[PDB]
This record gives structure tokens, C-alpha cells and sequence, in this order.
């Protein structure tokens, strides 16, 4: 029987690069929104300046029943410092033009993300969400925001 | 900027 929980495509490449975008990335270049994907083995995506205005988007391209997240920190591959999300806010959209933050009761969803820069933190929605557009955005970290993302849900 |  099929279940509506499947990797959407950051690990496969389903989910093509021109889908990844950011509010911004590190000035060097080495840390892309590109380098997002869950087991990316080069860094991962770093904002330019450590702040909770931060995010990382994905374009699903269609409306698309999402379920859960899952996240990564990184090792510098330059440095062997690890960065990682320790918790976030998630945003989505049907159009990429009205956001709304994701709730859980009156207030938003502070997801607990990472304790690590190296294995998975799976989070699982409260109710699956139909969204076209996703939103990751870090409150807090350790030492600085890095992250690599799968997403899991269903193409309805 | 620095190299992380």
C-alpha cells in the first residue's frame, strides 16, 4: 500500500538545482544552496550572515502533500568545524507570493532540528500540509547555520 | 569574509 512519506527529491536530484534557492549564501562561494541536499558530501548551505531572517527555499514546481523534514548540519571540508541547525521555523506557500509560517495551536512550529553536524533529524508535520513552496528558517545554531534538507510527502 |  502506498504511503505518503516519500524523499521528494534533495538526495535523488528529483528536485532539480534551479528549484534551491536562498535569501542569501557565504560570500566565498563554498557553501551553496545547492550544497543542501541530505548527504551532500561538500559542505552544505551556509547564509551569508548568521541570522534567524534566514532561509533556504524549495520550489516543489506543483502542489505537493508534504509530511515531514529532515536535517542535516556540515562539516567544513577547509576547516573539520561543524555547523548545524539546532532549531527553525518552516514557511509555505501555493504561489511563492503569500508565505505563511507554519502553526502548531495559536503559535508558530519551533521544529528541534540537529545536536551534531553529521546525522538526521526527522520531523514529522502535525498534519500533512498541500504547499507548493517550503521554507526553512534557522533560529538557532551551533556555531553558525549550515544545512542539507530532504523532504518527504507525496505528489498529489 | 572568513573562511568557515
Amino acid at each position: 500500500m502506498f504511503q505518503c512519506n516519500v524523499p521528494l527529491g534533495m538526495e535523488s536530484g528529483r528536485i532539480a538545482n534551479e528549484q534551491i534557492s536562498a535569501s542569501s549564501t557565504y560570500s566565498d562561494g563554498r557553501w551553496t544552496p545547492q550544497q543542501s541536499r541530505l548527504h551532500g558530501d561538500d559542505n552544505g548551505w551556509t547564509p551569508n550572515l548568521d541570522s534567524n531572517k534566514e532561509y533556504l527555499q524549495v520550489d516543489l514546481r506543483f502542489l505537493t502533500m508534504l509530511t515531514a523534514i529532515a536535517t542535516q548540519g556540515a562539516i567544513s571540508r577547509e576547516t573539520q568545524n561543524g555547523y548545524y541547525v539546532k532549531s527553525y521555523k518552516l514557511e509555505v506557500s501555493t504561489n511563492g507570493e503569500d508565505w505563511m509560517v507554519y502553526r502548531h495551536g495559536k503559535n508558530h512550529k519551533v521544529f528541534q532540528a540537529n545536536n551534531d553536524a553529521t546525522e538526521v533529524v526527522l520531523n514529522k508535520l502535525h498534519a500533512p500540509l498541500l504547499t507548493r513552496f517550503v521554507r526553512i528558517r534557522p533560529q538557532t545554531w551551533h556555531s553558525g547555520i549550515a544545512l542539507r534538507l530532504e523532504l518527504f510527502g507525496c505528489r498529489v | 569574509k572568513p573562511r568557515r
